[PDB]
């Protein structure tokens, strides 16, 4: 009626997804219908309308429209040829400190837009960073999104995928702020800087020894106050490995960078925008404008 | 061991 | 498996109920063949399938088979393994 | 030998001294994978 | 957060006039949509009477979500009342029976808001039969995709009660001479209601409405804030800014004040005639 | 072609909001309820609520249509 | 079992056969005959509901997951067998050589052992006896 199906982009477990052209704008973009017992319009679709439709940012996903018809519906958002992951995948293009610097700016832009707007992308991942032809990055689904100004509201610990989930999340907790972002955040760029998942865990218990043994457990006096959470279990006192023998190629900055992400304490985890702040951005290698980022070509 | 998207 | 191959049976399912409100949204030649295709490459899968039925008779053997080699290789680590210990033995021990 | 204590023999004779096209992607979703009314 | 949301920048009307606009045009698309199609009957409703039903179904809407077996939280409540409020703005009462749209309002605030409840404990809140029950659930299931097209998918409800206990902070903080803010509590609790009530939440932010029943509660007490408007809020400088509020204010609080509830009498022969509207179709 | 940091100015149509850290040595923490140790042990720090309370309280009081 | 395999067999292999079927008309579309196309289609609900039926009960059976790559090369079982058969080879000639590497290590051991003194006398009780 106003848009025309070009392509079968794909499916999520709750959508199928068809690239489109709108016969009002000419433009391309992505047309998502949701599939359907007795509860109605699925909550993942209603949590992507009505949390994208009070956000408009350069790097957040944007529904361009929104409709439907009997019990179900299709979003369309802007069509985004690629994600983060498999720029990260592919092994002919290479990353630059500036390109992976690009990517981060972009993330973390985004989510500090998101984070003021005190909304938390409860899912951050290579995956859902979508990014179209023009380099632009955009934070891709909000199926598991929420408000966590609120201290009369109950979370929940479990949402967020395994490789990618901060260590209180892992013990259980069910209040947490902008540090699951942030720690998706930091896990995003370990995988940006090693092209294969950092921490990547079997199980949560697998998940937690994996970042203690990369990390080191923490002591107390880095995170104090652990041991309150519901599912926390003691574990054996890792070293961890220095950060710049992980990232053995990445500057003192972008150390200083990833070691603020990955503090334990959730609290003194560094937030989007003071990480925008530090010196690894305002350093001389520019962040590559969105022009001259590498597109992996089919 | 490429896992799910997380599931309500 | 099994779930694997219902999940399987499920991508006919909407796979082709897609293509069903696309019965309507394709051309004729594509319908065909591709309806084909996936029934083609179907069957064959379906072969691997009933590849699986159809060979899978063997299993506690073939088990005992891999079993009866693990076995037999354990014995040749034995020997090789005791032989180093042994040289071990020699340098270590003769030069103290 | 051993065989001998391990009761293949039969498997041995069938066994003792093509396939897929004998007898007669998908893997990667194997490794991460009224209605008459509608069309 | 609400200056940057679809509440400011579409459902936030500059004048009554254009609420009462809005439903005219509502109830008079039905009636020429009624008429073409096979041309004055008293049948219809006017917009008024559609008023004093919608009036109604919000107090009814107000009982549900208060008798609701588990404890409902009031973000919940205030959303799926800003809910109906819209869409009998923009659709009229004939055409959708305000009882059916009342729980979908219910419904989809109780998923919009992350309250999770399952559609069998929702439906167990009617003090219908297992088979009305059914069939209610079947009629908001029906409902619930008109609803959302008729909020524009603008689903984020802000509600004043975040804002009340933001200046209740505020306050308390920097304002000194107010000792006690909780007595304001309750007497702003009563006006919060009061004003949910009227369609002021068309016409204000949350905040002003907030402010409102804070600066409300505090005349009826006595106390003096204008401090606190002044000072504390630096409209002492922009002297244009605090008239503005001090007449959105005056506004809201009159608007209150000419508020009248759905009769009794009226309700009955409402319901009846709307009634026999839904049976005719 | 570096880049600097600008601070996202989004123009709320209200009355200044203090900064999250500047807000426990203003006073305002004192009348919001203490995060449990529990909560604190996640990102929760009883001043996110104190922070989001004041946003709305003061996101629209200058601004109507 | 066999009669539930060969269930899975002649129903779930009556099921690849009514492919065959589904195919060979659908080169060709009569504007109706989809009628027998999607009665077929109505074969595959009813099949593959009780398909799944035959398919929960089916165990998804323990993963011979290499042995799977192998008929997922289609490589079928057999050839396993066979090629640890070839291992097996190579294994009972280590191990028996090795045997041997004894039999005459010992022989011609022993050999010398007399070729030099076969003295451990009174102990050869038990040496000799130990042979």
């Amino acid at each position: 009626k106003r848009y025309e199906k070009l392509d079968f982009l794909g499916e999520g477990q709750f959508a199928t997804v068809y690239k489109a052209r709108d016969k009002n704008t000419n433009q391309i973009v992505a047309i998502k219908k949701i599939k359907l017992a007795k509860d109605g319009i699925n909550r993942t679709a209603l949590r992507e309308i009505k949390l994208l439709q009070e956000l408009s940012h350069p790097n957040i996903i944007g529904l361009l429209d929104a409709f439907g018809h009997k019990s179900n519906i299709s979003l369309v958002f802007d069509f985004m040829e690629t994600d983060l992951e498999v720029i990260i995948k592919d092994n002919s293009l290479v990353l630059t400190p500036s390109h992976i610097k690009a990517y981060m700016l972009m993330t973390l832009q985004g989510l500090e837009y998101l984070h003021q707007h005190w909304i938390l992308h409860r899912d951050l991942k290579p995956n859902n960073l979508l990014l179209d032809e023009n380099g632009v990055l955009k934070l891709a689904d909000f199926g598991l999104a929420k408000s966590f100004g609120s201290p009369n509201r109950a979370y929940t610990h479990q949402v967020v995928t395994r490789w990618y989930r901060a260590p209180e999340l892992l013990f259980g907790a069910r209040m947490y702020g902008v540090g699951v972002d942030m720690w998706a955040v930091g896990c995003i760029l370990a995988e940006l800087l090693l092209r294969v998942p950092f921490l990547p865990g079997d199980s949560d218990l697998d998940q937690l020894t994996r970042i203690f043994e990369t990390l080191g457990t923490p002591t107390e006096e880095q995170w104090p106050d652990m041991c309150s959470l519901p599912d926390y279990v003691t574990f054996k006192s890792f070293p961890g490995i220095p950060l710049h023998h992980i990232f053995s190629a990445a500057g003192d900055d972008l150390l200083d960078l990833i070691q603020g992400l990955f503090l334990f304490n959730p609290c003194a985890r560094i937030t989007a925008t003071q990480a925008l702040k530090m010196k690894y951005f305002s350093n001389r290698p520019g962040p590559t404008p969105g022009c001259q980022l590498p597109r992996p070509n089919c | 061991y490429s896992p799910t998207s997380p599931s309500y | 498996l099994s779930t694997l191959i219902e999940f399987l049976l499920h991508r006919a399912y909407s796979e082709l109920m897609v293509l069903t409100d696309l019965l309507p949204r394709k051309s004729d030649v594509e319908r065909k063949i591709e309806i084909v295709q996936f029934a083609s490459r179907t069957r064959q899968l379906f072969v691997r399938l009933l590849a699986l039925v159809k060979w899978a008779n063997n299993a506690g053997k073939v088990e005992k088979c891999a079993m009866i080699s693990s076995f037999l290789d354990q014995q040749a680590i034995l020997f090789v393994d005791t032989a180093d210990r042994l040289a071990s033995l020699a340098r270590d021990a003769l030069v103290h | 030998n051993l065989i001998t204590h391990y009761n293949l023999e039969q498997a041995y004779n069938k066994f003792c001294g093509e396939k897929l096209s004998n007898f007669l992607s998908l893997r990667s979703l194997i490794e991460k994978p009224g209605t008459m009314l509608a069309g | 957060m609400y200056h940057n949301s679809s509440q400011k920048r579409h459902w936030t009307f500059s004048s009554e006039e254009q609420l009462a606009r809005l439903r005219a045009d509502a109830n008079r698309k039905f009636r020429c949509k009624a008429v073409a199609n096979g041309p004055n009957d008293p049948v219809f409703l006017e917009p008024h009477e559609e008023m004093t039903l919608c009036k109604y179904y919000e107090k009814r809407l107000l009982e549900f979500c208060s008798v609701f077996k588990p404890a409902m939280p009031r973000s919940v409540v205030g959303t799926a009342c800003m809910y109906f409020k819209r869409f009998y703005l923009n659709n009229s009462v004939m055409e959708y029976h305000p009882r059916i749209i009342m729980l979908t309002c219910a419904f989809l605030a109780c998923k919009v808001d992350e309250f999770n409840v399952s559609s069998p404990q929702f439906v167990g809140n009617l003090r219908e039969s297992p088979l009305g029950q059914e069939k209610a659930l079947e009629q908001i299931l029906e409902y619930e995709l008109l609803l959302i097209q008729q909020l524009n998918f603008h689903l984020i409800v802000h509600n004043p009660y975040r804002p009340f206990e933001g200046f209740l902070i505020d306050l308390k903080t920097r304002y000194p001479i107010l000792e006690n803010p909780e007595i304001l509590r309750k007497t702003a609790d009563d006006f919060l209601n009061r004003i949910a009530l009227t369609d002021a939440y068309l016409l204000y932010t949350p905040s002003q409405i907030a402010l409102t029943a804070i600066l409300s509660s505090a005349s009826r007490a006595g106390i003096t804030m204008e401090s606190y408007l002044s000072e504390s809020l630096m409209l002492k400088e922009n002297r244009t800014c605090l008239s503005q509020l001090l007449d959105i204010m005056k506004s809201m609080r009159n608007l209150v004040k000419k508020y009248e509830p759905p009769r009794s009498e009226e309700v009955a022969v409402l319901k009846q005639k709307l009634e026999r509207c839904h049976s005719a179709e | 072609a570096l880049y600097e940091y600008q601070p996202l100015q989004i123009e709320t149509y209200g009355p200044h909001v203090p900064e999250l850290e500047m807000l426990g040595r203003l006073g305002y923490l004192n009348h919001v309820r203490a995060a449990s140790p529990q909560d604190l042990a996640g990102g929760y720090t009883s001043s996110l609520a104190c922070h989001r309370a004041l946003q709305d309280a003061f996101s629209g009081l200058f601004w109507q249509p | 079992m066999a009669e539930k395999f060969d269930h899975l067999e002649e129903h779930l292999e009556k099921f690849v056969e009514n492919i065959r079927q589904l195919g060979i008309i659908v080169s060709d579309f009569q504007p109706s005959s989809q009628a027998g196309l999607n009665q077929k289609l109505n074969f595959i609900v009813t099949g593959l509901q009780d398909i799944d039926k035959c398919r929960q009960q089916l165990h998804d059976i323990t993963v011979p997951l290499e042995v799977f790559e192998y008929i997922d090369q289609g490589r079928n079982p057999q050839l396993y067998t066979k090629e640890c058969l070839e291992r097996a080879l190579a294994k009972n000639e280590q191990v028996k050589g090795k045997i041997d590497t004894m039999k005459k290590f010992k022989s011609l051991l022993i050999q010398e052992l007399s070729k030099v003194f076969p003295e451990d006398m009174a102990k050869y009780r038990s040496i000799r006896g130990e042979d």
